């Protein structure tokens, strides 16, 4: 969020990230495995070892 | 503007006169009127405010008395019940300065009586 | 019952200011007011207290309501401290005090003005959030408080869809006003369209001298002139060009006894309040030069009631000051050698300005535009701002409505034409077609873009 | 040519110090007199504003050492800086008054002379217990003016403190605060609160022994009262400045930059005068910031114990101190302060409690 | 509420002599005072306000003095068109008043 | 010491749980080594710390970890936390663990 | 020169003149602040030699 706040030719898809975000990594991980949340976006060495 | 009272008289033993007093501005000029002793005593009989609210007494004729006023025909009305002792001659006096306060009249009425 | 007691210096007509209140019915509260007038032509400090506190004596007032053609920078001030000497409250809106900034005793019972000086910088956001303006200056010299006040003015900080854009605070005494070597040796950063100025006026009368001495004439105008500091209208030389955007309050006062009788009615529900929570009336101070403690200690109830009460609609929660959160602003236009007016409307959140165009002392175009895939691409506004960030356009549809709400255009061509005005000079008036028949010639004319392009309508399209 | 001086307080430094003043004044150019004494308190005194000022106020503002209300009536009329050995710290306020100046530094300029204690015996755990006033917030930011120093360009630019309190209980709470500030691992104590204040962490530091070994404690002016008002033995520091209960040093050091600033305006040509009385009137009056100004640019050797300087808020700008320390509940004086110089001692430092 | 009592009960005095009766509340009304008087069957006059301030139309014949609660007020050198009563007005609560007392001349 | 919010609702009921894994052999290691006694206790909310404009005036804290650590709350974190340029404005990082992106 | 200035914000700036001109126009340089700034950049010498 910081990342994306810091830039601005994202900034329009953080306008869009702004109604949907989550609180935990869990919640998000379980939310994609359920179809509702078709993307989600966090660091390759958590994502890689729950993938 | 000069004050002219009406509605004089004790014509039923213990019953109900509404008394008025005309006016000829009155409508930010509150109202307090004057019954007469045969000690001559100048005694408050009640009170309204220049808007219709404020409606009191003094301790001599409480709970019988039903009141109200009209600013539009600049009139007082209260009906009289426990003057029933008294040969009173009532006036109506309206308090100087205006408002919703009381001050020092000079403007008081004619004077006309109420007789049993 | 309490006491109000109203004064008025200088010439006034206390003929419509009494008319206004005594029509109006206090009842259906518990307590009702108690006026009384005194009249102005005396115009000494000492004569003034020892006129309050020579009635103070006879009558039982709970306060003062003062007037609005006196200066109150200097005599008003010692109000807060009399104020905690008397324990009783002091509301209003006049005179030379306006938006007075000081350390004020904890214990005064005092409220005054209506907005803060910052709750006026977030309107002046507001207003350079309606057309995008960003500051590239700041010049103000050493008050007593300004620093803090720029100081908060820039921690207050704004987040991005938006340019933050300082660039320069400037910080300039003027005891040495040596115009030569400090006014120049602090200027060159006037190549820079947009410069707020925080001053006085007959400093900025000095400095708008400078500022001609230099060249800060052409440019246009020099942006912030706030209007609540050095407030006459009437008598500001002028030795530049037109300035007054600014805001205050002070539309010329249709309200004035409104206000007054609203007061009456501030301090009489906070009486009401006390009298349907506790009720016990605090008897005012009878004295001023004997035995003056008069009944020493007192319940701080009061400052706490001063600030819960709020009348219906209108009056604000009265707590910081007096410094109140949503009262009615205006915006004013334009030259101080006309004697220009108001030409804005400020309520609560919103702005509404009726002028749409900055002047600058013809590269200015209609054009006319049709929403399809991504060329142009026509979406809403946003729901908080109302403006557009990346979209950058009015299009300003017609239902006719040319006050439509200006529906934001992004695309392809948008993004070409925001090169291409920044490659010659442009201007825009963006604006949708309504007959919705873009590039159609029927028997005998042309409509849709094409027929806003035949009708000679100064056009792009 | 015959100028005038105002007095506030009491008959017996009216006449030493006031007759005597004139003729040593007279040297220069000549003066003359009239001086009350303001007995009663709010607004009595206050109500006798502007019975001497009616051919006063042209030539002479009343002077002498609660202090605020009178200021505050005739500090209205566009008055130029005074000087009055006051205890106001609200005289870095320069829009509420454009007429003070102190001749005794405040309740808070006590910071520097804490700033120069940073270098001899440096440390850098320093718990600074801090009131919630004004004053305090004042304090406040003359320290972290003096923290934002040293920003060139070994181990530190200079000793950072470990944090700073804000203590709204003073009469009602120690023990929680004191039992967290316990556990940083500081034993250097700064306290700016009341005598009495001062008489409560008497308490509560006694329960939590926080105030035995290590535990130096660095007190305000207001805690040599506070022996009286009875507080533990020994280890705590303390400073005091010279004079200002021998108050005659003050009236003459007065007298004589008045009358320095009386020959250095006397020199010059358009001096204009306001006008009498104040009836009706209004003194706006342009040699104002011109007596600023001739005070400004000016020294002030002259007088009977010391060099005495002015700054731009008004404050002394030389601090010269007799520093104590209880020793056995009686403060034995130790080494004296003298601004920038070596603070030369003559006694024994004991340290805080045991050793 | 407050009430007042006047007193006492007679104005016996010759041509010019010297009478003075008592506003007597039931509580403290800071000096608020009024004075009227009437002959039997016309009508009251007005006196007195606040600083014992006479009225104009009303000679010096009436003066007085007094303060908190407790008010005197004294009539003099009186010509018998003043064939009156004397009456005394309390406003601290809305309106207050008390007995009073009748001239008769002797 | 594992957090009073144990069911991230209402209740605040702490208790002592148990840890284990990469950073706490790591810790164990480091603590080890350096002659180190330690005590952990969970985070408050969750938040990984951020900054933001708070109580709408000019004042600007830190959420979640970071304020914690600004506050005194902890002295070290040990934990997954990311380098940035806002949080090392003032806060001392080391050579950081891995390389990921 | 004042009106023709405010491009002097800039790092390099030419001047070719003959000595006596320079003479005024350099007092008219340090009357508006080119003087910081370093230097400014042409002083051809074989003009006014």
């Amino acid at each position: 969020d910081i990342y994306f706040r810091r830039q601005v030719e994202l900034s329009t898809m953080y306008r869009h990230m702004e109604k949907h975000n989550y609180e935990s990594a869990a919640e998000a991980i379980q939310a994609v495995r359920d179809n509702k949340l078709h993307a989600f976006i966090w660091d390759s060495a958590v994502l890689e070892f729950e993938a | 503007v000069k004050l002219q009272e009406s509605g004089g008289g004790l014509v039923q033993p213990g019953g109900s006169l509404k008394l008025s007093c005309a006016a000829s501005t009155f409508s930010s000029y509150t109202m307090s009127w004057v019954r007469q002793t045969p000690e001559k005593r100048l005694e408050w009989v009640a009170y309204i405010s220049n808007g219709g609210g404020g409606t009191y007494y003094p301790d001599t004729v409480k709970g019988r008395f039903t009141i109200s006023r009209d600013n539009a025909k600049n009139t007082l009305y209260l009906q009289m019940n426990s003057l029933k002792e008294d040969t009173a001659m009532y006036y109506c006096a309206r308090p100087s300065r205006g408002g919703s306060s009381y001050w020092y009249f000079d403007v008081w009425g004619a004077g006309t009586t109420v007789t049993v | 019952s309490i006491g109000i007691a109203v004064i008025l210096v200088g010439t006034s007509d206390e003929v419509a200011i009494k008319d206004a209140h005594e029509k109006d019915d206090f009842h259906h509260l518990s307590v009702v007011p108690r006026v009384e007038l005194v009249a102005m032509n005396e115009t000494d400090p000492k004569s003034i207290i020892t006129r309050i506190c020579d009635l103070m004596s006879d009558r039982k007032i709970q306060g003062v309501v003062f007037a609005d053609d006196t200066d109150q920078e200097a005599i008003a001030q010692i109000l807060d401290f009399i104020s905690a000497q008397t324990l009783t409250p002091i509301l209003g809106i006049h005179g030379g005090s306006s938006m007075i900034m000081a350390d004020k005793d904890e214990s005064s019972m005092f409220f005054q003005f209506g907005p803060s000086i910052e709750q006026q910088a977030s309107v002046m956001l507001n207003i350079m959030e309606e057309y995008d303006w960003y500051i590239f200056s700041i010049v103000t010299t050493y008050f007593p408080g300004y620093q803090d006040f720029v100081n908060k003015i820039r921690s207050t900080i704004e987040n991005s869809f938006v340019g933050w854009e300082l660039e320069e605070v400037l910080l300039l005494d003027m005891s040495l006003d040596d115009g030569d070597s400090k006014i120049q040796n602090q200027l060159k950063k006037l190549q820079s369209p947009i410069i707020l100025l925080y001053c006085t006026k007959e400093e900025a009368t000095y400095i708008f001298e400078v500022a001609n001495s230099v060249g800060l004439t052409g440019y246009g105008y020099t942006w912030i002139v706030p209007s609540l500091v050095a407030g006459d209208t009437d008598t500001v030389p002028s030795e530049f060009p037109t300035g007054l955007i600014s805001v205050s309050y002070d539309e010329w006062d249709y309200g004035l006894p409104a206000r007054v009788r609203d007061g009456i009615a501030i301090i009489t529900t906070a009486a009401s309040d006390m009298l349907s929570e506790h009720s016990f009336i605090p008897e005012p101070k009878s004295s001023c030069y004997n035995t003056h403690e008069k009944r020493i200690y007192q319940s701080n109830m009061l400052n706490r009631y001063l600030i819960n009460v709020t009348f219906e609609g209108r009056d604000l929660s009265f707590s910081e000051d007096g410094y109140q959160m949503h009262p009615k602003l205006v915006i004013i236009l334009l030259n101080k050698e006309r004697k220009w007016e108001r030409v804005g409307k400020w309520k609560d959140k919103s702005l509404q300005m009726k002028y749409y165009v900055w002047p600058r002392m013809d590269d200015h175009l209609s054009i006319v535009t049709l929403e399809e895939a991504p060329f142009v691409i026509v979406e809403s506004v946003d729901p908080l701002s109302g403006t557009c960030m990346r979209n950058t356009v009015p299009c300003q549809k017609r239902i006719e409505e040319p006050g439509y709400i200006k529906k934001c255009c992004k695309g392809f061509c948008i993004d070409i034409l925001k090169k291409i005005s920044k490659s010659v000079k442009f201007t825009y008036d963006l604006y949708l077609v309504t007959n919705g028949k873009h590039g159609k010639k029927i028997n005998g004319t042309w409509n849709g873009m094409i027929g806003e392009v035949v009708m000679k309508r100064a056009y792009m399209a | 040519k015959i100028v005038n001086i105002g007095a506030v307080l009491s008959t017996r430094k009216h006449e030493q110090m006031f007759r005597e003043a004139v003729n040593q004044a007279n040297k220069r150019i000549q003066l003359q007199a009239t001086s009350v004494t303001h007995k009663p308190n709010a607004i009595q005194m206050a109500l006798s504003v502007c019975e001497d000022l009616i051919s006063s106020q042209v030539y002479a503002i009343l002077v002498s050492h609660t202090p605020t209300p009178v200021s505050y009536t005739a500090g209205f009329y566009r008055i130029p800086v005074l000087g009055l050995t006051t205890r106001m710290s609200i005289y870095s306020d320069k829009s509420i008054h454009l007429s003070f100046l102190r001749t005794v530094p405040p309740y808070s300029h006590q910071s520097s002379v804490w700033f120069e204690m940073m270098r001899v015996y440096n440390w850098n755990h320093i718990i600074l217990l801090v009131s919630d006033d004004h004053e305090g917030r004042a304090a406040q930011k003359r320290l972290e003016t003096l923290l934002e120093e040293r920003e060139s360009k070994d181990n530190k630019r200079g000793p950072k403190a470990e944090k700073v309190l804000q203590f709204d209980p003073g009469t009602k709470n120690v023990t929680a605060l004191l039992m967290e500030a316990r556990e940083l691992e500081a034993r250097v104590i700064i306290l700016s609160a009341s005598e009495d204040d001062a008489a409560t962490v008497y308490r509560a530091a006694a329960m939590l022994d926080m105030t035995g070994s290590g535990y130096v404690w660095l007190v305000g002016e207001r805690e040599i009262s506070g022996n009286a008002l009875r507080y533990a033995p020994d280890g705590i520091i303390g400073l005091q400045l010279i004079n200002g209960k021998n108050e005659s040093a003050h009236i003459s050091d007065a007298v004589g930059v008045v009358a320095q600033a009386v020959h250095e305006l006397l020199e010059k040509e358009n001096i204009t005068d306001p006008p009498r009385g104040c009836v009706g009137n209004t003194n706006i009056w342009k040699t104002g910031p011109l007596f600023k100004r001739v005070l400004m640019s000016s020294k002030y050797a002259d007088g009977v114990t010391g060099r005495v300087e002015f700054n731009e808020d008004g404050d002394r700008k030389f601090a010269q101190y007799s520093i104590m320390n209880l020793q056995n509940r009686k403060l034995v004086q130790v080494g004296i302060y003298n601004g920038t110089h070596v603070i030369p001692n003559d006694r024994k430092i004991i340290w805080p409690g045991g050793e | 509420d407050i009430q007042m009592t006047q007193s006492p009960s007679s104005l016996s005095a010759s041509l010019g002599g010297k009478v003075t009766i008592t506003c007597k509340a039931s509580q403290d009304i800071n000096k608020y005072i009024a004075w009227y008087q009437h002959k039997p069957g016309k009508g009251p006059r007005l006196l007195i306000h606040y600083t014992s301030s006479l009225q104009p139309g009303i000679p010096s014949r009436f003066s007085g003095s007094g303060s908190g609660r407790d008010y005197s007020f004294s009539i003099s050198n009186l010509e018998p068109e003043d064939i009156a009563t004397y009456y005394c007005l309390q406003y601290d609560n809305l309106y207050t008043f008390g007995g009073g007392t009748k001239l008769e001349i002797k | 010491t594992g957090p009073n919010d144990t069911s991230p609702g209402s209740p605040r009921h702490t208790v002592p749980q148990c840890c284990y894994g990469f950073c706490i052999d790591l810790l164990i290691k480091l603590a080890r080594t350096m002659q180190f006694t330690y005590e952990v206790h969970l985070v408050a909310d969750g938040k990984f710390g951020t900054q933001e404009r708070v109580q709408n005036s000019n004042k600007k804290e830190w959420n979640g970890m970071m304020g914690e650590l600004l506050s005194g709350q902890a002295d070290m974190i040990v934990a997954p936390l990311t380098i940035n340029n806002e949080r090392a404005q003032y806060i001392e990082f080391s050579k950081p663990f891995k390389y990921q992106g």
